[PDB]
C-alpha cells in the first residue's frame, strides 16, 4: 500500500493524518541510530540495526532527556516549547510526511529543531509538518538529535564523550534521508535542511562540516548562525564543563575515562541538575554544552572556515526577527517581567548590560552603553528596556547572522535574506516583547491555515507566502517563482545588501539589516577588546 | 496550600501542602530558573536561591 | 567738560560718536603699554609712561601685526575680520564708550577679541560698542593684544620671550580699568570681561590664573573655553614652535638669546610669511603660537585647575552657536566650498574626518567616524558634510566648552548656558554654513539696530534681548530682571543642566547641550584613546 | 590679464599682469591656506603650492 514503505534498514508502516480538508501520510518514529543508552551515552551514534518485519511508523517517538522551564507554571507560550512526549535516552528517531497519493521524485525539507542545545524535541505542535508537506507538496522530515550532556559532553581526546555528538545524530538522520528517502517518493538530491535558534546554528555548521556537504542539496537558517557566540565553545571550554558537571556530582576527575565512567552511572535524572552549574559566568543567552570546535567536525576555527571560503557553496535563504533578544531578558535582567511593561531604570539597564555581553571588558561595556543609551533620556524606562532588547538580539542573533552572510555570499551559490516582523494577533506574551525568538515557526510551518487557531485572514497569507518561499527555495534555489506573480524577493549581494520584511503587508524591501549596530558589533568592538 | 511542584525533568503540577511552606527553588545568579518546586523549605548557598511562602495559593510561581 | 577725563596716566580727550538718535562719549585709543617695540618684542608688556597735556583719544588706534586672510579675495564675510585700521607693533591701546551724561558708577564691560590667537582687531565694525554702551547706559571698554609670534612666541626659560605675553598685555589691560575707569563713570567693582573664540578662551584663562582674578567681578564666554584643544600648548611644543620659526628665517638655534635676537632683527612681514609653517600636523581649527600651561600664568594643568577648583568663583555666562565648524572646513578639507553646497563623499568624508581631529589613532578614527556616519546611508552627500560639520564644531568648541561648564559649575557662583541658533537673514555666506562661528556677535553688539545693516524687525528685538542679558548680567550676575517681564532663562546646573536656544522665536528652555557626542568626544574617547 | 595681488600683510587688490601669468601661492596642506598673489609663477616646494593662470581675469582667485 502506501502507508508501506520498505526502507534500507527495514520495512516501515505509516498513518493517514488528517490535513485540513484532504489527508497526508506519516510515517512517525523511524529510528535511525541505535538507542544511545548503556555505554553508548556521550558516545558518538551507532546505525539502527536492521529490524524484522513491519515497523510501526504511526505514533511520535520519545523525547530526548532534557531540562523542563517551568518558568511561568502552565504558561502555553512557554509550555508548548517543553518536550510533550515522553523523555528518554532512547529518543534519536525521525518523522515523515509524504504527500498522498505518494510521488515519484519530489523536494525533501529537512527540520533540525533548536533549544540551545540544551533542549528540542521534533514532536512540537509548531513542527507539524502536515501543513507544509500537504500544502506545497513536499516530503516533510524533522530530526532527533541528543540535547545537553547526553548530545554535547565533551572531553576532547576521549573516544566515549568526544564531543560533537549531537551533531553526528543529525548528520546520521541526514545520511538516512540521503539513502533511503526515495523509497517515500521524495529526491534525495533536492534535499534542503532547514532549523530556528540552535537548529539554524546546527545547519550553518553542516554547511562548514566536510562529512555533511554532500547529504543536503540546499540550506535555511532562521535566527541562528554557526559563529553565533552561544553556539560554540573551543575543546578546553568544553572540557573545562565536562569536570565541572563532574565534581558537581562527586565523580573521580583523575581522568577521562574516571569521569565519564562516573556520569554514566548517574540516572539521566542527575545530570540535568547539575548542568546549568556548567555555566561560568553569570548572563543573558549563554548555554552549557554546545558543541567545540573540534579540528574534526569543524577543520579549523568556524572564522577561519568563513574567511577562507572553506565551506560548502550553494544558496541560502537565512534572516532574523524584530525582537529576538526580549524572552531572554526575563530569566534574571533585573527590572524585566513578563507581567508588567518592565520599563527599565538607568542603573539597571547598566545592569543588565553587563549580563548580555559577558566577554566585554570595563571600556568594552562603555562602548555597548554609550552605543545602546539615549543620552537625552537615559532614565526612559521605554527607550532603556528596549536598547537592552536591542543588545541581546543584535550580539546574539542578528549580528552573527549578518557576518555569517557576508562572509558566505563571498562563495555562496545565491543568498535571500528576510527580517520577520509580524507580531502573531493571536500571541499570548507581554506586548513589550515584541516579534519573540521562535515565533515565525508557526508561520513556516502553516499554523495559521488551521481555523481552530484563531488567526487572522491576513495571517493565512503571510503563513502561505512563507511557506511557499520556503518550499520554491527547496526546489527552485530561489524563493520567486520565474514568470508567474510580480513580487520579487531580491537576491541579497554584498554591495547593495538587499533583503524584505516579512510581514502581513506588501513586499517591502530593505537593505543593511541593522548596520550601524552591526558594525558596532562586528568590526569595531572586536577592534576595541583587541587594542586593549 | 495549594502549590506548584516539580523537578527540573518534570511539569508543574498543583498538589496540596499542608500548614507546610512552599518553596521556589533556583539558580540565584542570571539565568535565574527554577530548578523546583513543592512542600517544604530546604537550605542553599551561594548559587541556590530557596524562596519558601505559606500565602497564598500558587505563591511559589 | 564731558570728553575730558583724567586719567592716573595722563588727561584724555574722547568724542561724540552719534549712537542711532542720541550720540555718546568715546575715548577711542588709550595707550595702556609702552608701544612692545624694540627689544620689548616677544617680551611681557610695560605700563605706559604718564604723558604730559591732553591725549587725543578720538581716532580708532593701530591693528596688531597679523595674517590678513584673503582666501575669498573681496568676499565682505571673510574681509571683515581682517584688520581694518593699520598694523603695527605699537598697538596696546584701548576704546572706551562712555553714556552721556557720563554716569557716577555704573556697570563696565570689557571686550577680548578672537583670532585663533593669531589675528584680532578691536577695532572691527561688529566689535563697535556705541550701540551696546549707549542702549544699556554701561561703560563699555574693548582691548587690545600682541597675537602670533609678536604676543604668543614662547621660550620657556627666557626672559625675553617667556610666553603668555599677549595675555600679559590683555591683564594690563583690565588693570588700567580697574584703576581708572571710575574716572570715566564706571564701576570698577562691577566690571565683567567678555569675548569669544580666543577672546572667550582667555576670559577663560583670566579666570583661572591668580594674578587676574581681582580684575573683574564677573565674566563672559562666546563659543570658547580655556580648555579647547587649539587653545593651549605646553611649554615644550611652543618651544618648538619658536625654533621652527627660527630655521624658517635661517636664525641661530644655539640658544634662547641666539634664537629670540635673530627673530627680532626680522621685519614683522618676515615672521608672519612663515608663521604657518609652524602647524606640526596638517588639520583643521589648530593654530600656531597659542598660551602655554607656564606653571607661572597657569599654576598647573588647566584640568588639575578645574578638577580642584582652583580658579576664580564667580557667576559666568556662556554658550555656543548651531555651526561652529563649517567655516573651519573651507580650508582644506575635501569637498567643501564656499560656493557649493559642498556634498561630501565618503571617501571625503573619512578624508576630513582624519583632518578635524589630527591627535586620535586609527582605533580613534574609528569611533570618530563610526560615531558621526548614517550606515544606512554613508554616501549621501549632505549628512556627509553635516556629520563632518558637527566633528569640528563639537571637538573643537561645543564639548570643550560643556566639559569646562560641569567643572565649573561645580565651584561656580552661578552659570547660565545659551544656544544661539539664528540664522542672519541678511547673512552673505552660503546657506549650508549654519549659523557660523563668530556670528553672534552682531546680535551682542547690537548692530541689527542699525536700519541701515538690513535687519528685520524680528531682528533687532533678538539684540535687545540678547544685549540686555549681556548688561543685566553684567550688574546684576543673573540675565533675569527681578520682578518684571515673565521668560526666565534658567540657571545651568549640573544636575538638570537647563539652557535656552537664542533665536528670534518663543523663549525656549532646553537640557543637556549634545550630551551624546560630548560623552563620547570628553569621556569614551579620552578612555580609548588611552587604553591604547 | 586683471589678477589679484597682496601678501601675508596685505589685502588684494586688483592690479593688471600683462600677457603675463598670475599665480596663487598657498600652503599645500590642510590649512591650504593662500599667501600670496600676483603676476608671475614662482617654484615651490612639498609645503607651497604655487597655482599659476593666464585666464581668464581673476582667475587665481
Ligand atoms: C502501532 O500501530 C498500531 C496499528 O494500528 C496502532 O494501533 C498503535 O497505536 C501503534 N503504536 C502504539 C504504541 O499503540
Ligand atoms: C586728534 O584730535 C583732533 C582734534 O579734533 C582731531 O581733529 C584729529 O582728527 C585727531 N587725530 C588725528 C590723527 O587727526
Ligand atoms: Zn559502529
Ligand atoms: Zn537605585
Ligand atoms: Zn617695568
Ligand atoms: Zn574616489
Amino acid at each position: 500500500s502506501e502507508l508501506l514503505v520498505n526502507t534500507k534498514s527495514g520495512k516501515v508502516m505509516g498513518t493517514r493524518v488528517p490535513v485540513l480538508s484532504s489527508h497526508i501520510s506519516a510515517f512517525l518514529g523511524i529510528p535511525f541510530a541505535e538507542p544511545p543508552v548503556g555505554n553508548m551515552r556521550f558516545r558518538r551514534p551507532e546505525p539502527k540495526k536492521p529490524w524484522s518485519g513491519v515497523w510501526n511508523a504511526s505514533t511520535y517517538p520519545n523525547n530526548c532527556q532534557q531540562y523542563v522551564d517551568e518558568q511561568f507554571p502552565g504558561f502555553s507560550g512557554s509550555e508548548m516549547w517543553n518536550p510533550n512526549r515522553e523523555m528518554s535516552e532512547d529518543c534519536l528517531y525521525l518523522n515523515i510526511w509524504v504527500p498522498s497519493p505518494r510521488p515519484k521524485s519530489t523536494t525533501v525539507m529537512v527540520w533540525i529543531y533548536g533549544g540551545g542545545f540544551y533542549s528540542g524535541s521534533s514532536t512540537l505542535d509548531v513542527y507539524n509538518g502536515k501543513y507544509l508537506a500537504y500544502t506545497e507538496e513536499v516530503v516533510l522530515v524533522s530530526l532527533s538529535y541528543r540535547v545537553g550532556a547526553f548530545g554535547f559532553l565533551a572531553l576532547h581526546g576521549s573516544q566515549e564523550a568526544p564531543g560533537n555528538v549531537g551533531l553526528l545524530d543529525q548528520r546520521m538522520a541526514l545520511q538516512w534521508v540521503h539513502d533511503n528517502i526515495q523509497f517515500f517518493g521524495g529526491d534525495p538530491k533536492t534535499v534542503t535542511i532547514f532549523g530556528e535558534s540552535a537548529g539554524g546554528a546546527s545547519v550553518g555548521m553542516h554547511i562548514l562540516s566536510p562529512g555533511s556537504r554532500d547529504l543536503f542539496r540546499r540550506a535555511i537558517l532562521q535566527s541562528g548562525s554557526p559563529n553565533c557566540p552561544w553556539a560554540s565553545v573551543s575543546v578546553a571550554e568544553g572540557r573545562r564543563r565536562a569536570v565541572e558537571l563532574g565534581r558537581n556530582l562527586n565523580c573521580n576527575l583523575n581522568s577521562d575515562e574516571e569521569l565519564i565512567h562516573c556520569l554514566r552511572e548517574k540516572k539521566p535524572q542527575e545530570l540535568i541538575d547539575v548542568e546549568w552549574n556548567v555555566l561560568p559566568f553569570d548572563s543573558i543567552f549563554r548555554f552549557s554544552f554546545v558543541p567545540v570546535i573540534d579540528g574534526e567536525f569543524f577543520p579549523t576555527s568556524l572564522e577561519s572556515m568563513l574567511n577562507s571560503g572553506n565551506f560548502k557553496k550553494t544558496q541560502i535563504l537565512l534572516g532574523v526577527n524584530k525582537d529576538e533578544g526580549s524572552f531572554f531578558l526575563l530569566y534574571g535582567a533585573p527590572g524585566f517581567s513578563k507581567d508588567s511593561e518592565s520599563k527599565i531604570s538607568r542603573e539597571d539597564f547598566m545592569s543588565g548590560v553587563k549580563l548580555s555581553v559577558p566577554h566585554a571588558n570595563d571600556l568594552g561595556l562603555d562602548a555597548v552603553t554609550l552605543q545602546y543609551t539615549d543620552w537625552m533620556d537615559d532614565n526612559n524606562g521605554i527607550k532603556n528596556r528596549d536598547g537592552l532588547d536591542d543588545i541581546v538580539g543584535d550580539h546574539n542573533v542578528i549580528c552573527p547572522l549578518m557576518h555569517f552572510v557576508n562572509k558566505y555570499t563571498k562563495f555562496g551559490n545565491g543568498t535571500y535574506l528576510y527580517f520577520f516582523n509580524h507580531r502573531a494577533s493571536n500571541l499570548v506574551w507581554p506586548e513589550w516583547m515584541g516579534v519573540i525568538h521562535g515565533y515565525e515557526i508557526e508561520f513556516v510551518f502553516g499554523l495559521p491555515l488551521v481555523k481552530e487557531l484563531n488567526y487572522t485572514a491576513e495571517e493565512e497569507a503571510l503563513s502561505r507566502r512563507i511557506m511557499h518561499y520556503w518550499a520554491t527555495f527547496a526546489k527552485t534555489g530561489n524563493p520567486n517563482e520565474p514568470h508567474s506573480q510580480e513580487s520579487k524577493w531580491p537576491l541579497f549581494t554584498t554591495k547593495e545588501q538587499k533583503f524584505i520584511d516579512l510581514n502581513t503587508e506588501p513586499m517591502k524591501v530593505h537593505q543593511r539589516l541593522r548596520v550601524q549596530m552591526c558594525v558596532f558589533w562586528n568590526q569595531f568592538l572586536p577592534k576595541l577588546l583587541n587594542a586593549t | 496550600t495549594m502549590c506548584y511542584s516539580h523537578t527540573t525533568t518534570s511539569r508543574a503540577i498543583l498538589t496540596n501542602c499542608g500548614e507546610n511552606s512552599c518553596y521556589r527553588k533556583s539558580r540565584r545568579h542570571p539565568p535565574k530558573m527554577v530548578l523546583g518546586r513543592g512542600c517544604g523549605c530546604p537550605p542553599g548557598d551561594d548559587n541556590l536561591e530557596v524562596k519558601c511562602c505559606t500565602s497564598p495559593d500558587k505563591c511559589n510561581y
